[PDB]
């Protein structure tokens, strides 16, 4: 049901089950030829790459975490901490 | 037994004290002599104490009782783990036991693993009694062609329209 | 039939512990938010020992020529003695350090002091003390402002809960309890200044270190 | 291909019973003549022959979901799986009202009536229930067993019903009588029963009423589903027929009853091949046992 | 013989009375509690060496801190009787006098047991409510015991932040029993929520819920 | 051995590999796509694609409705349910009417 920018009560920080999933589902995309947002120094392996979009803070997709009770909130791979 | 307590000084010392180690149980009962001290005795009947002392402390005792099995052979398990099988078996009031207690659930849906040879008997009733499936188990998403909602997906992914 | 009766628990994004209905089983994962394998065994130092070993430990009494902090362990050493507004700031780290000890006391009414705790702080000291090449000779230039203020600030970032309502802060509070236990008795005042023998550098480093630590140690929604 | 209809994934899954009425306001044909014809296999129902047509929802063989079928019973039938169901709520309520033999009124019920469990609950219920031989008027109160308290006002005398195949029958008394109790005093029993009383047992207002659990009207798979079953839906539509053609033209008590055990024992044994002689439960025994 | 060990019981017993009353928020002299046996034993027998239960009775009333919280917390009427086995006869008489009075709750002291007559006649006065204890089940105070935790009864103000906080339906939350031994001992009632403040060798403290059924 | 039994799968779970479990645990069938009301979870509707038209009579339901892949399995076993006279509603919503 939302919550506002405002008032996520959520963490700040990146679940390692987030990052493993946006790794993957980036790293997949990579791997069918999608347009890249890095400059590969030299990587060729889609989650190699991926996990070098994911530093560079380039990876336009947003989490929507759920509550147990239904409603939900919205953080932006860009906003998420990454720290493990 | 020896028995670690504060000394007047401060420092913990030993007080060995005299015990006495039943066979048989009537907690009710024995708690109420006088002579001794009636809020340390103890039973490892876990169903005793939470019928005279109360789920809570049915709790506590079952937590000392599983723990001591596992530090029986010396080996440990972080609190955690024990801690959350006693607050699951009396989540709801009384001591719910583990070893499989229903013919049919303990927590499962009528999509779940077909069990046995007549799942339809499972689903008659759950379409009688209309029965509400959560779908937050890996085989009712798997008969549905879709990843459970637990660890990599108790969330959606989409697409961010503000990265310029 | 263990697996079968807790397979469906998992850890919800509000670090609740539920089961498929949506039921709560534990408010907050181990009673703590802590993630298993962060956790080691650790010393809670106030609860052993007579208390005079316990005053000689933590007491700083600015006020009293023999109780004070020698002025060898501090740059502002003698010039801090007899300061009254200080030793106000002394005194609410010293009863929280006896209620402290009261208090675990009862939670092990046995004495033992080891017990798994989230980010090991001799650890990160020791850290502090090479990777700063700190020299036990010469005096050390943090302010009694700097570590009990500083430890003060620190345990209000240990989080575990965010909601802004007083029942989560509250659940914050209990949750971080045991943990700022440990902490107010490795960064006591004199415990910092005659036995790590800090610097205003090597302590700020040493406290930022626990809060990423901390963090780090929670428990991620999502787990099974 | 691609359709507006936005995509998502299936969150929840609400189960319940099919009630008449909504069997036939989703179905397509009515299904008559048990032998393309209006009767079977196409009166809108998913097509054959490579033929988009298939209800304006053209497509094909291959991105047409099957569409449902309606088939009209001459006479209520027991829905074979919930025989035993059938039996236990009419020993709850009263076989002449509708009303349950034990109220909040009884102290052993009010504790059965806290179960939270739609499954303890009603076997709480029934344990307590089948011991009472009649409908009560008139119950002792919280205070005096000199004052009585009133209820539903329908003194009759409970039947104890057993079991015989796919019938149920019960014996009274005040020497006992015997009676076989027609699908039709069932059907219209259930149907006197409150929402208060069938909530109470493990029934929902909504998506699972008591009466449902008596086949009306029967639903009739499309193509994709069903071949043998068609047979078998041949069948229990030729003895409905044959029932029908027993009204139409009036007939004997004792035919018209050898007819309703006929229909009941094919829609019965359409479901599910366990009874008296010799199926969809079937074809999950190879659909369940093969998923 | 028996009689001089025989009062102490229904002595310790007054005092779990008198412990649970207060610990439920009704003004108690933490002195009374500590009413010492020989007191005790003047300040209620008769001559003779037996003690007389009629007298022991007593009312309580709600305190200012309590009425804080839970403005309809009425008063009580504790009560012991001489009879030991009650009978609906005896009962009457109590049932009635509670209700006359105008008291909100009752709490009947028995020795032995009551008839399954009278125990009916409990539940009859709405919404005054009638509870019972068997003196035995009184010797010891139950809360008094290393393994049994602080509960606090939570005013229906406090219920609802805890369901909205947490986001709850009722049914999520944990359970206990109407006759669990503490709720018996708090006087909780169907759908009353208790906080738990546990200590934790994890965390300091840590309080769960529980909500009865 | 050389299976991924019971056992296995509880393994995967406890490391919160979801993906890898759907993967694994899936068979062949088809993915079907099939439409459904969101008043009643069935999949009773019409769907004139070409006309955009989407109906689902007994509902009046033509805006209301929403698409889902499924195994043809599944297709399948909830038809037979239909059949039984059981509804098997499928709910794009876990937040009921509560
Ligand atoms: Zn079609
Ligand atoms: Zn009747
Ligand atoms: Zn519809």
């Amino acid at each position: 049901k939302a919550i506002p920018k405002d008032q996520r009560a959520t963490t700040p920080y990146m679940t390692k089950y987030e990052r493993a999933r946006i790794l993957g589902t980036r790293a997949l995309q990579i791997s069918m030829n999608a347009p890249v947002f890095v400059d590969l120094e030299g990587e060729t392996d889609p989650l190699r790459i991926a996990m070098k979009e994911l530093a560079e803070k380039k990876i336009p997709l947003v989490i929507r975490r759920y509550l147990p009770d239904g409603s939900f909130e919205d953080w932006s791979v860009e906003e998420l901490i990454v720290d493990l | 037994y020896d028995r670690k307590v504060p000394s007047p000084t401060g420092e913990y010392v030993k007080e060995p004290e005299w015990v006495l180690e039943t066979d048989g149980v009537n907690l009710s009962e024995v708690m109420t002599v006088p002579g001794i001290d009636p809020t340390r005795i103890y039973t490892n009947s876990f169903i005793d104490i939470m019928e005279v002392l109360g789920i809570e402390a049915g709790r506590a005792a079952l937590y000392k009782e599983v723990y001591n099995v596992i530090a029986s052979d010396g080996s440990y398990v972080n609190y955690r783990h024990m801690a959350l099988l006693v607050d699951v078996m009396t989540t709801q009031g009384g001591l719910t036991s583990v070893t499989r207690h229903g013919f049919n659930r303990s927590n499962t849906g009528a999509l779940m693993r077909c069990s046995f040879e007549e799942t339809v008997e499972i689903l008659f009733e759950a379409g009688a009694s209309a029965e509400l499936d959560d779908c937050r188990g890996v085989s009712e998403n798997v008969i549905l062609g879709q990843m459970a909602p637990i660890g990599t997906g108790a969330f959606d992914v989409m697409i961010d329209e503000e990265s310029l | 039939r263990l697996v079968k009766a807790l397979e469906d628990i998992m850890v919800h994004y509000d670090n609740t512990t539920r089961n498929s209905l949506g039921n709560v089983i534990q408010f907050i994962y181990g009673e703590d938010g802590m993630d298993a394998a962060h956790i080691e065994k650790q010393s809670l130092d106030t609860i052993g020992g007579s208390d005079a070993a316990f005053e000689k430990r933590y007491r700083v009494d600015l006020l009293n020529t023999d109780h004070t902090l020698d002025p060898s362990l501090l740059e502002s050493g003698s010039e801090i003695l007899g300061d009254l507004k200080l030793q106000v700031l002394l005194d609410e780290e010293y009863k929280q350090l006896v209620k402290d000890r009261k208090f675990l006391r009862e939670v092990f009414v046995d004495g033992e002091a080891n017990w798994p705790l989230p980010v090991n702080i001799r650890r990160i000291i020791q850290n502090a003390q090479q990777t700063f090449h700190i020299d036990h000779t010469k005096p050390s230039d943090l302010t009694i402002k700097d570590i009990v203020l500083g430890v003060k600030d620190l345990q209000e970032n240990l989080l575990v809960l965010r909601g802004k309502n007083e029942i989560i802060q509250n659940a914050q509070r209990d949750a971080v309890t045991l943990f700022c236990c440990l902490l107010r008795s490795r960064l006591a005042t004199r415990r910092v200044l005659q036995e790590y023998r800090l610097t205003k550098q090597a302590f700020d480093w040493v406290l930022s270190n626990i809060e990423a630590q901390f963090l780090r140690s929670v428990v991620h929604p999502g787990e099974m | 291909q691609y359709s507006s209809a936005p995509l998502r994934t299936v969150k929840e899954v609400q189960f319940g019973l099919f009630s008449p009425e909504e069997v036939r306001a989703i179905s397509v044909a009515k299904i008559r003549f048990p032998e393309k014809i209006g009767g079977l296999n196409d009166p809108r129902l998913g097509s054959i022959d490579r033929n988009l047509k298939c209800q304006t929802c053209q497509e094909g063989m291959n991105e047409c979901p099957g569409h449902f079928g309606h088939i009209d019973l001459a006479k209520p039938v027991f829905h074979v799986g919930f025989i035993a169901k059938i039996k236990k709520v009419c020993e709850c309520v009263c076989m002449h009202c509708g009303k349950l033999l034990l109220d909040e009124h009884n102290e052993l019920m009010r504790q059965a009536l806290a179960i939270k469990d739609s499954k303890k609950r009603f076997a709480a219920i029934w344990t307590l229930c089948k011991t009472k031989m009649v409908c009560e008027t008139d119950v002792p109160s919280e205070d005096d067993p000199t004052q009585l308290v009133s209820r539903g006002g329908c003194g009759n005398t409970q039947p104890t019903i057993r079991k015989d195949g796919l019938k149920l029958v019960g014996s009274w008394k005040k020497e006992p009588e015997l009676r076989v109790l027609s699908t039709e005093e069932i059907l219209n029993i259930f149907k006197h029963i409150s929402v208060k009383d069938f909530t109470s047992l493990g029934f929902n207002e909504v998506f699972s009423r008591p009466e449902w659990m008596i086949l009306t009207c029967l639903p009739v798979p499309p193509p994709p589903v069903r071949d043998d079953l068609t047979f078998k839906l041949a069948d229990i539509l030729k003895a409905n027929i044959s029932l029908e053609t027993l009204e139409h033209n009036g007939a004997p008590h004792h035919a018209i009853e050898e007819a309703e055990s006929l229909l009941q024992f094919h829609v019965a044994t359409y479901m599910d091949n366990d009874i008296a002689g010799q199926s969809i439960r079937a074809r999950l025994k190879g659909k369940e046992g093969r998923i | 013989q028996e009689n001089e060990r025989n009062i102490s019981r229904l002595w310790r017993a007054f005092r779990t009375v008198k412990e649970m009353v207060k610990d439920r928020g009704y003004f108690i002299t933490q002195e009374e509690v500590e009413l010492p046996l020989e007191d005790f034993k003047a300040k209620y027998c008769d001559s003779m060496g037996r003690p007389q239960r009629k007298m022991m009775s007593f009312q309580a009333n709600p305190t200012e801190e309590s009425i804080s919280k839970f403005p309809d917390m009425g008063s009580l009427w504790v009560e012991f009787c001489d009879e030991p086995s009650v009978g609906v006869k005896t009962m009457k008489t109590f049932v009635i006098h509670i209700q006359e009075k105008n008291f909100q709750t009752g709490i009947f002291v028995y020795q032995n047991n009551i008839t399954p007559s009278a125990m009916k006649l409990v539940p009859s006065i709405p919404p005054a409510t009638i509870e019972t204890f068997n003196e035995a089940a009184l010797v010891v105070n139950i809360t008094h015991h290393e393994l049994v935790p602080k509960h606090i009864r939570l005013s229906s103000d406090e219920k609802r932040e805890l369901l909205k906080r947490y986001r709850l339906k009722e049914s999520q939350l944990p359970r206990i029993q109407r006759a669990d031994p503490v709720a018996l001992y708090l006087g909780l009632k169907r759908g009353e929520v208790v906080k738990i403040i546990r200590k934790s060798e994890t965390s300091g403290r840590y309080a769960s819920y529980r909500i009865c059924m | 051995g050389l299976r991924f039994g019971e056992m296995e799968r509880d393994c995967m779970i406890a490391h919160g590999a979801a993906s890898f479990l759907k993967e694994r645990l899936m068979e062949a069938s088809d993915a079907f796509r099939v439409h459904i009301c969101g008043i009643c979870g069935l999949m009773t509707v019409i769907a004139k694609l070409n006309h955009n038209q989407f109906e689902c009579k007994g509902c009046d339901n033509k805006i209301d409705i929403y698409q889902i892949h499924i195994p043809y399995a599944a297709k399948l076993l909830f038809q037979e349910l239909m059949a039984m006279n059981i509804t098997p509603r499928l709910y794009t919503d876990r937040s009921r009417d509560f």
